[PDB]
């Protein structure tokens, strides 16, 4: 196993460890070249493709996924996210060990890198062999296999630059920076897009700055202009931007709650210091579990409703009428688009405002428990630091954060369902969970900033 | 009977927000600078990426 | 194995974006 | 592939 895979796992290139630290200045710059080339990927096609008119039944795992269909990086974030939970379950399950000596270690990102690579081919064969990018039989097996090895390159391309973030020149992971970033670019582009549509009444811009400044030189500076402008139907508001803002303030408020724990050290002495638990103790990871699920919950039922039609229980699971739902669990599981969306079906708002609460406060603390931040797991911590709490015994380490850690993990849930209720309820452009996941990525950057500071 | 468990939820929680430290007016301005920022650098990169990108794309497609 | 710097692997997909552009370029011009 | 919290189309 591990002995023959590992010739097989050092085939692949590995990102040289930095000789020294590298600072924050220039760790925005690579992280800057590093979403530049991402960005610069999504926006070229691939080639060989005769037909991008297709069902793709995983649009809702765009925004998670950072994927551009019909470009290189068709699959996005997935091989990355594949190979981790793919690792993290064999570590869980003791088939592997992931180590504390340095072979270790690079012996295990070099198997990730390995299965990152596996996945990515595999998504790449089914991808090009289920009818998508055109008939397979109808490209041959010259296009069909140039299609394969574009996206096997554009996913080595991805694992190379999330390494590169990774190994201390960018400032976190592929998986955050490329999400966030199609996130901003999205409401960026919603914002300030030249686009333009006709639909009989001229010329109309797509970006809603855009449209603003277009309508009041164009159409006699007149109040209807400004009108339109903020409550535009066919294309994005200026409402919808005011109300992003107004999401980002907000969730910007709440990601700086904490309750700060005074700590000392019983090791060594004098060290007074904090331990910050957050309210967001799981920053986003309710947000892409709970997109994760409704999507693959989404997929299930197109799948279904294609092939099995006409159930009782594909009929319960969802209904489909591109495709949205339109009932059952789907559509229950599905947010409201409009204010006359909500008042038509109060109890559909009801059932979804409960499932998002309940659905991230249930991840969040499935995840304390999972991930290692348990209030047993961060007693450990504190145990094997020398470090209790300043008005309390070493011996109850554990029960305060008992109280706090669990209470924190499940409101911080609570919180983060409502904050991504509450901005698909205003219309906010971004979404509430493209909102809320550049929101908790751009401050994790700001954190590790005033990390890096503090220890200057 | 779900009741007491979920008022025992909801005094936690309460208590937890009461003895959380809320950003003060200096924090939060902080915060909301950095993160405007970093969504403009995202975002705007994102946005001339892919005008410059449209030409191209009609060029050789 | 081979390890790389920052700088290689932007020369890598910097190499990767203009062969996929090449491609383009390529199919475009032959079938025309 | 749809299985779950798992991210890996198709």
């Amino acid at each position: 196993f591990l002995e023959v895979i590992k010739p097989f796992c050092v085939i692949l290139p590995e990102i040289q460890k930095p000789e020294r630290k590298i600072q924050f200045k220039e760790k925005v710059l690579w992280t800057a070249i590093t979403l530049f080339i991402f960005l610069v990927c999504c926006q070229i096609p691939l080639f060989g493709i005769m037909s991008s008119d297709s069902a793709d039944p995983f649009y809702w795992m765009r925004v998670i996924l950072a994927s551009n269909r019909g470009t290189l990086m068709e699959l996005g974030i997935s091989p990355i996210v594949t190979s981790g939970l793919i690792m993290q379950l064999l570590a869980g399950a003791k088939i592997i060990e992931v180590g504390d000596t340095p072979k270790d270690r690079a012996l295990f990102n070099g198997a990730q890198k390995l299965f990152g690579m596996i996945i990515t081919i595999g998504q790449s064969i089914v991808y090009v062999m289920t009818g998508m990018y055109g008939d397979p039989s109808e490209m041959g097996a010259g296009i069909c296999l140039l299609i394969t090895i574009q996206l096997f390159v554009a996913g080595l391309i991805v694992l190379l630059l999330d390494e590169l973030l990774q190994k201390g020149y960018g400032l976190g992971s592929g998986i955050s920076l490329f999400i966030a970033t199609n996130i901003c670019e999205t409401i960026v582009w919603k914002a300030f897009s030249p686009t333009t549509v006709n639909t009989g009444r001229g010329m109309e811009f797509e970006g809603a700055i855009i449209a603003l400044f277009h309508l009041l030189a164009t159409r006699t500076d007149k109040v209807r202009a400004l009108r339109e402008a903020f409550y535009r139907q066919n294309l994005p508001n200026l409402m919808n931007l005011i109300a992003t803002i107004f999401v980002f303030a907000v969730v910007i408020y709440f990601q700086g709650f904490r309750y700060e724990l005074p700590i000392r050290s019983t090791k060594v002495r004098g060290q007074i210091g904090i331990y910050p638990i957050k309210l967001f103790y799981t920053s986003n990871i309710p947000i892409i579990l709970q997109s994760a699920l409704v999507s693959n919950l989404y997929v299930i039922s197109q799948m279904l409703s294609a092939r099995f039609s006409g159930n009782l229980l594909v009929s319960l699971l969802g209904t489909w009428s591109r495709a949205y739902p339109v009932g059952g669990l789907c559509y229950y599981l599905s947010p409201p688009e409009s204010f006359g969306s909500v008042l038509e079906d109060p109890v559909h708002a009801v059932v979804y405002i409960v499932f998002m609460l309940g659905s991230c406060a249930f991840f969040s603390k499935t995840w304390i428990e999972v991930s290692g931040s348990s209030p047993r797991d961060i007693a450990k911590q504190f145990k094997d630091q020398g470090m209790v709490i300043n008005g309390k015994r070493e011996t109850s380490i554990y029960r305060e954060l008992k109280k706090i850690i669990p209470t924190a993990a499940a409101f911080g849930g609570l919180c983060i369902g409502a904050l991504s209720v509450l901005a698909d309820f205003l219309g906010a452009i971004g979404s509430g969970t493209g909102i809320l996941l550049a929101v908790t990525i751009i401050y994790q950057y700001f954190e590790i900033f005033v990390k890096e500071q503090s220890e200057v | 009977q779900f009741v007491e468990p979920s008022r025992q939820f909801v005094k936690d929680s309460i208590r937890l927000v009461k003895r959380c430290t809320k950003p003060d007016r200096k924090e939060f301005q902080k915060i909301a600078m950095a993160t405007a920022i970093g969504f403009a650098i995202m975002g705007f990169i994102g946005f001339f990426v892919k005008l410059i990108h449209i030409p191209i794309n009609n060029i050789i497609v | 194995g081979l390890k790389v710097g920052p700088v290689p692997v932007l020369v890598m997909s910097l190499l990767f974006i203009a062969s996929v552009f090449m491609l383009h370029i390529w199919g475009k011009y032959t079938r025309s | 592939a749809x299985i779950x919290x798992x991210l890996t189309x198709l």
